[PDB]
RNA sequence: CUACCACAUCCAAGGAAGGGCAGGCUUACCCAAUCCUAAUUCAGGGAGGUAGUGACAAUAAAUAACGAUACAGGGCCCAUUCGGGUCUUGUAAUUGGAAUGAGUACAAUGUAAAUACCUUAACGAGGAACAAUUGGAGGGCAAGUCUGGUGCCAG
């Protein structure tokens, strides 16, 4: 299966904000399909599932390895209105 | 240039010599009067491969090019320095090869 | 325009220099060896106003000494080849040596020249980590080593191909 | 699977890792010593030049310099300096700040026995057959097979298969280490060097653990060696 | 269009061909050198000539 | 030591751009820190494109060739005023010199 | 806004009205990023992006590899010419297993929406298939036609 691997990781305390990039490296199989690293995510940190946001997602050339970036609060009630418009229709 | 400045003439087509000459893409039968726009002279002119002979008829408007032959031939007509290159604004070889049709 | 052709493009030596070079290295046409032959052509142009200059010149020392350098790395000029007019002496045919296509013959593993050219193109054959689909890559010495096919291919690692399957289906419905 | 690291040319012979994310691999035929960042895909060359020409000239103005021809055994003492074992029974300490070796150490186990002047012979004249040993150049030297060193210490141990586990510990400015003395408890070919500490803080109980082979790991490759009892070789070293 | 071979289609196969085809006028031209002996045959095969000389004069 | 990259992931486009120029790396590596810093990223818009991707890749074609330039050779910038007698405040009296050695 | 002076437009002809650009010899999708702004995480802004319209010129691949049999005995080079060299070559001969993308064509990334987009899937090569050309030279063929000749020839 996928492996994710978290780097730079750090909490933000003023805005309840922590974001690390994100290492993920396929074995083979098509992409990074992003459904399944935000349950890896949900499983390997206390994500409480819908307040994570993964947005930088650039694959290197070849396939196998993707460099991720993303953000997650705590308390998913007011995380939902500390979010802009254009990723909470995910 | 052989007349202005240019290296081709538009002519339009007076008649035909050689179609009463006997044999087939003769020199004699080949060669076709043209008299240049720009001047009203009349020239003569070749066209080769006496099946687009049989293209050009009468005020088809031809474009007229330099000979350039390299040495006497049979039978050739010396003098005779131009070559019809485009009937009716449409290259002459491309209709021996039918590629494309002469407008009216 | 990007490459340039010699002066006059036939000779009795060029129009056989286009087939013999063409017909041992696999090359498509005269493009190509021209522009390496361009390529050339600056080097060792190059190659002049660094040596009209001499010893314990500031010009000839340092990218005297680098220009070997970037030959070395590339793996035309050999490792002991440290001289400043060895580059001169260098021609058309040691570009060509490097070449990938021909380089994937020469290690092995292509029978032919032409072989290797459509394994190259077919998409089979990676420099280490990444699979490259070019002729003319101008492999480097220390990457050398490293010319193997890709696991994702089927002479390598991976599944067999998409007829050699069909095949066995085929009979597997005559079974 | 992770990820795959590319690029010497020769094989892989040992890998050494630590706590922090990146490793170093050597090749040996190449006589390279490699650490990448794994994270990030970045390499880090090390090469010899130990020229055999200079080194004899500033012996004479101050002793066979064997080549080396592979470097086997890699580990290292701390993040910034690494121990690695050669074939010609080198152990070279180098920095990370240096390309060359900040420490340079010859042949550690000595040089191999000479060849029997009965069995090189094929001759009934014993003199010819001293003649057939040829002295100095035919002697070979003996190789690191092994080397290993416990992490963020002084001391590492280094083996052949002279029977003799060699301990050396560094200075406090990590430049230069000494050789403290010769553990023979086991004889024949050692491999793999493994060592285990317990106890308090300052009083720790050491175990030291060697695989003594009748033959090398990844052949045979052997000859007159003596007393080849594979086993374990268990030393236990206080304070 | 006079009908042309497929051949033309394509340059790489053409530049093969007469490589190929070129290397057998070189056979034919001088005697070229090819492999040596990997089995037992020790002379020639197409006859020995008497009055041959394919030797260069050296002419002062 | 000087951070080199592998074998394969050096390559942009499996061909026709060429392995890797060292300033290539240079902006590649700031770029990305921007990336890893200030956690955004930037388009691709046809204004910059035009240039900082075709003239560079069209140099790129033609100076650095097998991951190494060759055209900077052929190139015309004099080098003497970054470097005489390595720096400058040079020459006025004798003991700039003298107290240079000493 | 007011008279003044020109010029149009609308009528029942009594009055209400009224203010050239692009083109030659495209005015579509879009408030995310970025800044300003009604109040302004809510929204707004011809502040910014993508589409055709655009080869005013240049550019990298593919457009088959790999064999196994059977057939034949000439092929090629030089030179005015008598000739002289040299060698397993030529198959419109059958035939086999490969490998691949040109394309079809789920779904998953991407980006605000998108677009391209990395890609996955399942297929997709036996030749008239997925059938590219352009230019130059040399010929030959009819119970065919024409011209000149000292049969049967020359053009």
């Amino acid at each position: 299966a996928v492996t994710i691997r978290t780097r730079k990781v750090i909490s933000n305390p003023l805005l309840a904000r922590k974001q690390f990039v994100v290492d993920v490296l396929h074995p083979n199989r098509a992409n990074v399909s992003k459904d399944e690293l935000r349950e890896k995510l949900a499983e390997v940190y206390k994500a409480e599932k819908d307040a994570v946001s993964v947005f930088g997602f650039r694959t290197q050339f070849g396939g196998g390895k993707s460099v991720g970036f993303g953000l997650v609060y705590n308390s998913v009630a007011e995380a939902k209105k500390f979010e802009p418009t254009y990723r909470l229709v995910r | 240039s052989p007349f202005g400045g240019s290296s081709h003439a538009k002519g339009i087509v007076l008649e035909k010599l050689g179609i009463e000459s006997k044999q087939p893409n003769s020199a004699i039968r080949k060669c076709v009067r043209v008299q240049l726009i720009k001047n009203g002279k009349k020239v003569t002119a070749f066209v080769p491969n006496d099946g687009c002979l049989n293209f050009v008829d009468e005020n088809d408007e031809v474009l007229l090019a330099g000979f350039g032959r390299k040495g006497k031939a049979k039978g050739d007509i010396p003098g005779v320095r131009f070559k019809v290159v485009k009937v009716s604004g449409v290259s002459l070889l491309a209709l021996w090869k039918e590629k494309k049709e002469k407008p009216r | 325009k990007t490459y340039s052709t010699p002066k006059r493009p036939y000779e009795s030596s060029r129009l056989d220099a286009e087939l013999k070079l063409a017909g041992e290295f696999g090359l498509k046409n005269k493009k190509e060896i021209y522009r390496i032959s361009f390529q050339l052509s600056k080097i060792r142009r190059a190659a002049r106003d660094l040596l009209t200059r001499d010893e314990k010149d500031p010009k000839r020392l340092f990218e005297g000494n680098a220009l070997i350098r970037r030959l070395v790395r590339v793996g035309v000029l050999s490792e002991d080849k440290k001289k400043l007019d060895y580059v001169l002496a260098l021609k058309v045919e040691d570009f060509l040596e490097r070449r990938l296509q021909t380089q994937v013959y020469k290690l092995g593993l292509a029978k032919s020249v032409h072989h290797a050219r459509v394994l190259i193109t077919q998409r089979h054959i990676a420099v280490g980590k990444q699979i490259v689909n070019i002729p003319s890559f101008m492999v480097r010495l220390d990457s050398e080593k490293h010319i193997d096919f890709a696991p994702t291919s089927p002479f390598g690692g991976a599944r067999p191909g998409r007829v050699a399957r069909r095949n066995a289906a085929r009979k597997a419905e005559a079974s | 699977q992770l990820e795959i690291l590319y690029g010497h040319h020769d094989i892989v012979e040992d890998i050494s890792a630590l706590a922090m994310e990146r490793c170093v691999t050597v090749g040996a035929r190449d006589r390279t010593a490699m650490l990448w960042k794994i994270p990030d895909e970045t390499r880090l060359t090390f090469r010899g030049g130990d020229e055999p020409q200079k080194l004899l000239r500033r012996w004479m103005k101050e002793p066979l310099f064997f080549c080396e021809g592979s470097i086997d055994v890699v580990s290292m003492v701390d993040d910034f300096h690494f121990i690695t074992g050669s074939d010609n029974g080198n152990i070279c300490l180098w920095s990370l700040a240096k390309k060359k070796p900040i420490f340079t150490e010859r042949i550690a186990h000595g040089i191999l026995p000479e060849p029997s002047f009965n069995d090189i012979s094929g001759e009934t004249d014993e003199e010819l057959r001293k003649r057939q040993l040829q002295g100095k150049k035919l002697l070979q030297p003996f190789w690191i097979t092994s080397l290993y060193a416990i992490p963020y210490s002084n001391v590492f141990i280094s083996g052949s298969w002279s029977g003799s586990l060699k301990v050396w510990k560094i200075s406090d400015n990590l430049r230069s280490f000494e050789l403290l003395g010769e553990l023979s408890g086991a004889k024949g070919v050692v491999t793999k060097i493994q060592v285990v500490e317990s106890g308090k803080h300052g009083k720790e109980k050491f175990r030291i653990l060697a695989s003594i082979a009748k033959e090398h790991r990844l052949g045979r490759w052997i000859a007159n060696v003596s007393g080849a009892r594979n086993g374990i070789y268990s030393a236990v070293i206080d304070q | 269009t006079p009908k042309r071979n497929k051949d033309n289609r394509n340059s790489r196969v053409k530049k093969r061909k007469k490589y190929q085809k070129a290397q057998k006028k070189l056979k034919s031209v001088r005697a070229v050198y090819s492999g040596g002996q990997s089995g037992v045959y020790e002379g020639e095969k197409t006859g020995i000539k008497k009055g041959l000389t394919r030797s260069v004069k050296f002419k002062n | 030591p000087d951070w080199s990259a592998s074998i394969g992931a050096d390559i942009v486009n499996h061909g026709r751009g060429g392995i890797k120029s060292l300033r290539d790396t240079e902006k590649e590596r700031r770029v990305t820190s921007f990336e890893e810093d200030n956690f955004t990223r930037l388009n691709i818009t046809n204004k910059a494109e035009k240039r900082k991707q075709k003239q560079r890749e069209r140099n790129a074609r033609m100076n650095v060739i097998g991951g190494e330039d060759f055209g900077i050779f052929s190139s015309k910038r004099k080098l003497e005023d970054s470097t005489s007698r390595r720096g400058a405040k040079k020459t006025r009296s004798a003991w700039d010199r003298a107290q240079r050695r000493l």
